[PDB]
RNA sequence: CCGAAGCUUCGGCUUCGGCAGGAGAGGUA
């Protein structure tokens, strides 16, 4: 995500993030 | 004893080699002084006349003189005095 | 193709009923293809004969003691299960045992029918020292392997018969091991060592020859699919 | 050795040097995890020998003051509701506030579910106070770890001592002739490869005009054409191989920031340092006794784990007080059989 | 002084030995190791180092 | 002539020549420069170090033929075997969870929702309720897949070509023995794990020497593998020799194999000719030490049994 | 035996190969043989198999903390670039297999070869020289393999039943071979109780006395055994004249058997016996079904109830602190003691739930590896942790590693996991200096004579009596009274003498002394020797490595220093005297 | 009571690559050892054919690139490692591959001589644009097992030659399953079912014949005791 | 001591040619 062309890697995360590294 | 046959470097068994000597420090010198005599006999026989005695027991095909010395010691064919 | 190093088989004899065979130098990995199949074929494919049932009078409802002898039924059964018997007729045969008076009774007092032989006449079965009588009926068949007790629900064909385990196989114990050898410069070749101990009826050298004849025909079905298939040749001896 | 080690080298905080400490004078109290390291230094990634605790790594969200003090962000909470305003705090300002924990249940509106939450008080004290007096909250659960420690799946199930080795040994991997991405990952592997810089990305948007094994030509929308070259079989500082390969077609549309070419330890833009293998957990005849490993022969006949190493040799031709050394094929001392592989 | 100079504080022991004009008899393990001689333990002691071995009379006569 | 060092090989892939006359920067005093690049391809072998992401680490003990390896019910051999005695006592149980999830990701799964979403899958997203073979997933560092989710996914995986499920709900499978043919008596854990190759290879650590270059001040063997050097026999290794009682091994190790210049040649001649090894002389480091001590204005002398200092310099 | 790479043995044995190459008419001069050897021509791979025959080498690993860091083996040529080491010498070398390296050395003269072959051979150095305990013993995988085999499972396949009424006993076998043939068919399990007629195995003492009485001519005398098959196949590995054991092989029992064999038999049968115990251990470890999965790690059934019950008291203590009744110190001391009981209760609840055949239980219950503290940490709760200063934190870690810690629990868990890693490195450099200082002072103590004929000695406690009148064996008697020489005869109640002056104190002498009402004894010690230089053999006593009196010329001052200094890296400080 | 019935063999056809063979009746305990012996023989020592070296024009070593081609020589070799070929001669044979211009190079472009055939004509080799051309020569031999690359300095060949690892095994996957009848009355037998999958170079009923010939010849060194 | 080249009676003789120390950083057991 947030990168134009990237592999689709599904995630188990349950929390959202308000900041980007 | 009731052991199986030893193979390679563990022949003859050392628990019988230590019954002919006073300690484990005299066996080293005993064997290492008989081996030099055997080597001197081998390396002086093809050239001239020597004074040493050849292997008192039958050797193998290509056997080290230390093994022959140990086999002679185990067969009760030698004698030594301590310093 | 050619193997380029033909294996050979050698024999070392330890006893009249024991040996130790060596096969080398086997190609890498071929010491495990041979060992397990050879051991299983030796142990459970050679036919033989053994006692399958007994019938001792005076012991009908309970089996704990028999009046007359110094042993119990279990020890008598164990003594009988160690009998080396060779039989020729395929149908089951029946023999009788009758020894009277004080004194031990051995395996020599069996008077077998014509067609069945006993190879250990000097074996102790029981001792009679209480002015008793012994009368045992034995049934002997032929087969192969180790067949456990066959609990028969005859209910009328027999009332005091006792089924026992049958050891048909003339071979008793087999074990094997695999080691490594060097040929020219390549190490990690193979070497197979087989230890076999048999009964008195057969010799350990004949057992190997009889366990290599039923294995050639077993893999002879696979090579009947195509007569020519470019296998791996071994060359003449 | 690989892109991860290069990225990690540039993010190292060192406690030694001309003005700091010594490997012999330093004791046992300067090598401890202070409660003020939360969000500024990684407590796990550190050397294993005599430099344990004297070298550390910066955390992912940390940043440096104009004075030299490391900051870290927090989310301000008011009236028991978490807001979305980020404030950066230094270690001297966050000890006067109650800071909540990243793993805290938050409803749709933003109110804590649990009546009481685990917080951090003044002197790094852990307490169980209720969700009505806190003043700040963490930004993410991975705020306190570095870039190599955030690449271990199921980290919370591992001890600290083994996770230390796991993070240290990811920087010693070698590049293989073919790469493949993990079946199970963490999501940090995509931005740990773009930021390292061993891939090629597009600086503008356009369509691909020509692709070969060593160049890619991109035509921009305005008219300008840009060409990118590749490093084929280049030697790194440690003798490994650094090879770049294109992963685009001849008619694709490319957006700015898209990865155009792969790299040493990269699979389609994401870092790949190993391979996926089928495992069995069992003892086997004593061949895997005391940390040994048994492999299959399919890993040698199929080039699964194979690497290329390059070496470099030099020589110099100079003058002398008796003449001048010369490089030539003519040598009057050796035979003609060993001078067959030389040119003119 | 040879065994103490190789342990610690070489300068102090060397200075005191030089002033006192000490003499070393070379009768220890460390000194015999340093100068290159047989250590006085194990097979390096007099009883074991001077063993004389010759074949017995009967064995010599037989062969 | 520049020659390839000891124990190296490979093709030649590039040459870079620098000259002085063609306007190239060069150090003063030199005329021509040349660099040669040599490359090789290295496979895996015994002694090479492997690793995982959780702390697993070891060298390769054996490489086995694919017919000697445990195999699944359809004939699939395994690729690597790891021991079970090292996991519980080191508290890294993340590797077993990784193998479980890796098997589920490789095989692919599908959660049934005919009677509504199951109770264990309430918090799963809607795109994680179905997956394709060889799918890639992501479990963040402190917020990832729970254990109810793993336990429930282990019982939803898809079958293979034939309608068989090899790994049951516990993550364990029945394997056959590739050397004897009989099945193993109890189920074994199977899965997929991520293995990396570490830069500690055995081909760069093997070394041996009989004789070679020697030093200049103290005529002992050189040090290092690039210079064909020897191995140190330190102080702690002499105490073991002295505690064993080995008075001749230590003496030979300290004189005719390190410093005895005149005995080094005679030992080689005796070995080649097959005669007896000679008697050790006196080491050179002792003489170097004496000449060092004499330069600090110290009058150190070696006496005899009746005075009359020995010369200790040979020469006659 | 060891395994040596071909390319390393070629370089180590160069002149020995050159002499043989010239001798066998394979070359003309020494230079020709040198060139042929250096070019690795295919003629040099056959002489380097009788050149290296019966020529020992020395293997060394650093640090060398004691004598057994150097040992002599017999080389064998293998394929590869790594050295192969026996599994049973790793305890003496202290070597795992995750990247270690060792060095090789070659003896040259006749004296060096004899010393390596006689004094340093690995099969001669089995007993530890500091305590006399065996070092080359089964461990880890072998212990599990040998503990699975000798275990009796009630209600198994084909076990013995006392059948009566309509059929015989059904489960008596006439030979071990018949039992093996039955087990190859699936009828009988290895771990099922049976009755088998044994012939070539020596019966236990009581059975032998009851049956044969005068003597058991075990070559051909038959008895009856009520045991399993695994126990028979285990006892077929011990020597011929060793009485039947019939017990489950915990590691302590294996150590006891090995020690008895070492003390009552020559040193060659012990070396031949350990090598065949290792084979069976490795064979049966892989067929025991020890494996790790997520389903093998169980959890306590009622963790939440216990944790809530112990949380209520903590909140009560907090309320008392808030009402100004306790200070900070009392509050922390109360919370710590409250939370130190929940860990014990959770540990007991966890222990009461695991079946005894679980893979995680049978690795720690068999003595192979691990504790139960680790098993409680992995599946129960971690408990209390310590801050960087060294004091407990009043808040516990309620989650196991099987459920996963949170961010704060994981962060505060790292305070104490770094202190150990940081002080181990300081301990390693603090112990080497002590060893170097101890070696130098005691470097001139050597056994010089056989007996000084002195009369002094020291007094040894040797057990004390209870008020009732029953003796209590001294807890520390193996390291203070065993292996010593008496100075005066031991008399009792003005009667005869049980042991005489100048006798070693083994276990028979010790029990004979104890079963006669003797506590104080006088032994001969090195502290009171009359010898001018060094010590005498009688005062020193018995050598721990060999089990007999000492040899004139042994260096006993270095063995003591190494034995004291070697266990220096496992001495953790007490967490002010 | 000894069973006189002898084992038989029968083939069931599933696909041009798979088959099933049923052997019965067998002794109670045979079936795992026999199946494992057959599987060990099939997976190791079946003769086939493979490619031992290649040679490209304008290329000296394998660590280089070809102008106009999207893959370097290392990837081209790794792609050619999956070629399935069949040969009948006992001497090396050489094929050819010529291409020019845009398009995609597949294994169907390789022209073999008589006696050699390619069984995988739809595999990807390389891809060229408007400025590239490929010219490769391959050498096909016969053998068995797996042998590594033979260095060209040890065989007297030109600089442009590239040795290549060879895998001669034509068998893919083998497995077996045993169904055991253990009813009472002590009349028991075993049934074996084998599955063989090949690489289209050989039939599933020919690898079995080769293994059978090998095993019949090997087990004949014990029957000579007669 | 090694190499090249001559004499060589086969033991060897003769000509020419040739060297290896410190400091700092990182890492493995
Ligand atoms: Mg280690
Ligand atoms: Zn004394």
């Amino acid at each position: 995500n947030s990168v134009p062309g990237a592999p689709n890697r599904v995630s188990f995360a349950k929390l959202r993030e308000p900041l980007e590294v | 004893g009731g052991y199986d046959t030893p193979l390679g470097i563990t022949n003859p068994p050392i628990d019988e080699l230590l019954d002919r000597v006073s300690s484990k420090y005299a066996l080293v010198i005993y064997a290492a002084k008989r081996a030099r005599q055997i080597n001197d006999y081998y390396n002086q026989l093809g050239e001239g006349i020597l004074e040493y005695v050849g292997p008192l027991v039958e050797p193998g095909l290509q056997e080290k003189p230390l093994s022959i010395a140990l086999r002679e010691i185990h067969a009760d064919l030698l004698e030594h005095t301590e310093g | 193709m050619l193997i380029s190093q033909r294996p050979t088989l050698s024999e070392d004899v330890l006893t009249d009923n024991r040996s130790q065979f060596v096969i080398e130098p086997l190609e890498p990995g071929f010491g495990y293809t041979l060992g397990n199949s050879l051991r299983r074929t030796l142990l459970s494919s050679i036919p033989g004969a053994a006692v399958t049932s007994i019938r001792i009078d005076g012991v009908l409802h309970e089996f704990t003691t028999v009046p007359g002898v110094k042993e119990d039924v279990t020890e008598i059964i164990l003594n009988l299960k160690s009998l080396v018997v060779s039989s020729e007729e395929d149908e089951p045969v029946t023999m009788y045992l009758r020894k009277q008076g004080p004194g031990e009774v051995t395996a020599g007092d069996i008077v077998p029918p014509a067609g069945v032989t006993v190879h250990n006449p000097g074996m102790h079965i029981a001792t009679l020292n209480d002015k008793g009588k012994l009368e045992v009926e034995l049934v002997v068949e032929r087969g192969r392997g180790y067949v456990p007790a066959v609990q028969n629900r005859a209910s009328g064909a027999e009332i005091g018969r006792i089924p026992v385990d049958s050891i048909y196989s003339p071979v008793l114990k087999v074990t094997y091991k695999v080691d490594a050898t060097r040929v020219e410069q390549r190490t990690d070749f193979d070497k197979l060592i087989l230890d076999v101990e048999t009964k008195n009826s057969i010799s350990p050298r004949d057992a190997l020859a009889s366990a290599g004849k039923t294995l050639v025909e077993l893999f002879g079905l696979a090579r009947e699919l195509n007569v020519e298939a470019e296998g791996i040749e071994i060359g003449p001896s | 050795n690989n892109p991860l080690s290069g990225l990690t080298h540039k993010r190292r905080l060192s406690a030694l040097g001309p003005g700091g400490l010594s490997r012999e004078r330093a004791g046992l109290e300067v090598r401890d995890v202070h409660p003020s390291h939360y969000g500024r230094m990684c407590p796990i990634e550190t050397p294993e020998g005599p430099n344990i605790g004297l070298i550390g790594s910066l955390s992912v969200y940390a940043r440096v003051n104009p004075f030299g003090f490391i900051e870290t962000p927090y989310r301000k909470v008011v009236d028991g509701v978490v807001s979305d305003e980020i404030v950066y705090l230094t270690a001297d300002e966050e000890d006067r506030h109650v800071v909540a924990q990243a793993n805290s249940p938050i409803d749709a509106d933003g109110r804590f579910v649990e009546p009481r939450v685990l917080v951090r008080r003044k002197a790094g004290e852990v307490e169980y106070v209720p969700s009505s007096e806190v003043d700040y909250m963490d930004v993410s659960p991975r705020q306190m770890v570095s870039v190599a420690t955030a690449m271990i799946p199921f980290l919370e199930h591992d001890d600290a001592n083994r996770a230390l080795m796991g993070a240290n040994m990811q920087r010693q991997a070698v590049p293989l002739v073919r790469s493949e991405a993990p079946l199970v990952g963490t999501g940090m592997e995509l931005r740990a490869a773009i930021d390292a810089g061993d891939v090629v990305v597009a600086e503008e948007s356009g369509v691909i005009e020509e692709v070969s094994a060593d160049y890619i030509t991109v035509m921009h929308d305005n008219g300008t054409r840009r060409t990118y070259r590749m490093r084929k079989f280049a030697r790194s500082n440690h003798g490994t191989c650094a090879n770049q390969c294109p992963i685009v077609d001849a008619g694709d549309r490319v957006e700015a920031g898209q990865v155009i070419a792969d790299g040493p330890c990269t699979d389609d833009g994401e870092m790949a340092l190993g391979k996926n293998l089928l495992v069995a957990i069992m003892p086997w005849e004593g061949h895997n006794y005391e940390d040994a490993i048994i492999l299959s022969n399919r890993l040698v006949e199929e080039d699964v784990l194979t690497s290329i190493h390059i070496e470099e040799h030099e020589i110099d031709a100079r003058d002398t007080k008796l003449g001048a050394e010369e490089i030539t094929r003519d040598i009057p001392n050796i035979s003609d059989e060993v001078l067959a592989d030389l040119d003119e | 002084w040879l065994s103490a100079a190789s342990f610690q504080e070489t300068t102090r022991v060397l200075t005191d030995a030089a002033i006192n004009c000490r003499s070393d008899k070379l009768n220890g393990l460390k000194e015999n190791v340093i100068i290159g001689k047989l250590i006085p333990a194990g097979t390096g002691i007099n009883r074991y180092r001077n063993i004389a071995v010759q074949p017995t009379e009967e064995a010599r006569a037989a062969a | 002539s520049l020659k390839v060092p000891h124990g190296e090989s490979g093709k030649v892939i590039g040459i870079r020549v620098f000259s002085r006359e063609d306007e190239d920067e060069l150090p003063a005093g030199v005329n021509e420069l040349v660099r040669v690049y040599v490359a090789q391809k290295r496979k895996i072998s015994d002694g090479d170090k492997l690793a995982g992401r959780h702390g697993n680490k070891g060298v390769i003990g054996k490489i086995l033929p694919v017919e000697d390896m445990p195999f699944l019910a359809d004939g699939t051999p395994v690729d690597i075997i790891l021991n079970t005695h090292g996991v519980p006592r080191r508290m890294n149980i993340g590797q077993i969870l990784e193998t479980h999830l890796g098997w589920c990701a490789h095989s692919g799964w599908k959660v049934d929702a005919a009677k509504g979403v199951p109770d264990w899958a309430a918090r799963l997203p809607d795109e994680l309720l179905e997956a394709q073979p060889n799918a890639i997933v992501s479990t963040p560092v402190f917020d990832g897949a729970q254990e109810a989710e793993l336990q429930g996914l282990l019982s939803c995986t898809l079958p293979n070509r034939d309608g068989d499920v090899l790994v049951d709900a516990d993550g364990k499978a029945m394997l056959f023995d590739g050397r004897s043919g009989e099945p193993f008596p109890y189920p074994v854990t199977v899965g997929y794990m991520y293995i990396m190759k570490l830069h500690h290879l055995v081909d760069d650590k093997i070394h041996a020497r009989s004789t070679g270059p020697y030093s200049m001040i103290t005529q002992q063997p050189l040090g290092g593998k690039a210079q064909f050097g020897g191995q140190r026999f330190g102080e702690m290794e002499c105490w073991a020799m002295q505690a064993y009682g080995a008075a001749y091994t230590l003496q030979e190790l300290l004189t005719i194999k390190s410093d005895d210049t005149v005995g080094r040649v005679k030992v080689y001649e005796a070995i080649v000719k097959g005669e007896n090894i000679p008697e050790p002389g006196i080491p050179e480091s002792f003489k170097v030490l004496l000449k060092e001590l004499q330069s600090l204005c110290l009058n150190v002398e070696v006496l005899s049994s009746d005075g009359a200092a020995i010369e200790l310099r040979e020469g006659e | 035996q060891c395994g040596l790479p071909k390319l390393m043995a070629l370089e180590l044995f160069k002149p020995f190969v050159m002499k043989r190459l010239v001798d066998l008419n394979h070359a003309q001069n020494i230079k020709s043989a040198k060139r042929m050897v250096e070019r690795q021509r295919p003629q040099v791979w056959d002489v380097l198999e009788e050149v290296i025959a019966e020529h020992p080498v020395l293997l060394n690993r650093a640090p060398t903390l004691h004598r057994l860091g150097i040992q002599a083996f017999e080389p064998m040529l293998v394929e590869g670039k790594a050295i192969q080491l026996h599994p049973l010498v790793c305890e003496a070398f202290n070597a795992d297999f995750d990247g270690d390296q060792m060095a090789v050395h070659l003896p040259l003269s006749a004296e060096a070869q004899a010393e390596a072959r006689i004094l340093m051979l690995s099969s001669n150095n089995i007993l530890s020289p500091a305590s006399g305990r065996p070092l080359a013993m089964p461990r880890l995988d072998m212990v599990t393999g040998l503990y699975y085999l000798t275990t009796e499972v009630p209600g198994d396949t084909g076990e013995y039943q006392p059948a009566s009424g309509d059929h015989p006993e059904t489960g008596v076998y006439s030979s071990p071979a018949e039992a093996i043939m039955a087990a190859d068919r699936g009828v009988l399990s290895v771990r099922a109780k049976i009755k088998v007629r044994l012939t070539q195995l020596r019966p236990p003492v009581e059975i032998e006395a009851e049956l044969f009485g005068h003597s058991g001519w075990q070559p051909g005398d038959a008895w009856m055994a009520e045991t399993t098959l695994g126990r028979v196949m285990f006892n077929e590995l011990l020597p011929l004249g060793y009485p039947f054991v019939n017990k489950q092989m915990h590691k302590k029992v294996q150590a006891a058997i090995i020690n008895d064999l070492a003390e009552r038999y020559p040193m060659i049968v012990v070396a031949q016996t350990v090598d065949k115990l290792k084979d069976a251990g490795f064979y049966w470890a892989t067929r025991s079904g020890v494996t790790v999965s997520m389903a093998d790690v169980l959890v306590p059934p009622r963790k939440k109830e216990i944790l809530d019950h112990y949380e209520e008291r903590a909140d009560k203590v907090e309320k008392q602190f808030q009402r100004g009744a306790l200070n900070h110190d009392e509050r922390n001391e109360a919370l710590v003691e409250i939370w130190k009981e929940a860990t014990d209760e959770v540990g007991q609840a966890l222990r009461e739930h695991y079946p005894d055949d679980n893979p995680i239980i049978t690795i720690v219950d068999s003595g192979a590896t691990g504790n139960f503290t680790q098993t409680r940490t992995l599946a129960g709760m971690k408990g209390l942790v310590t801050n960087p200063k060294g004091e407990f934190i009043p808040r516990p870690v309620k989650s196991s590693f099987r459920e996963g810690l949170t961010v704060l629990e994981y962060f505060i868990n790292t305070h104490g996991a770094r202190k150990g890693l940081a002080d181990t490195a300081l301990r390693t450099a603090d112990s080497g200096y002590l060893t170097r200082r101890l070696v130098d002072v005691s470097q001139d103590v050597i056994v010089r004579e056989h007996d000084c004929q002195t009369e002094r000695g020291i007094v040894v406690e040797l057990a004390e009596r209870a008020p009732d009148g029953t003796l209590i064996r001294d807890p520390y008697i193996e390291t203070s009274a065993y292996a010593r020489t008496l100075g005066t005869d031991a008399v009792d109640e003005a009667g005869n003498v049980i042991v005489e002056r100048g006798q070693d104190l083994g276990d028979p002498e010790i029990d004979a002394l104890l079963a006669a009402g003797i506590t104080q004894v006088k032994v001969r010690s090195v502290l009171t020797c009359a010898t001018s230089t060094g010590v005498c053999a009688t005062c020193y006593g018995r050598s721990m490595a060999t089990g007999k009196l000492v040899d004139i010329g042994e260096a006993v001052g270095i063995v003591a220093a190494q034995s004291i200094g070697e266990p220096g890296t496992q001495l953790t400080m007490r967490t002010d005297i």
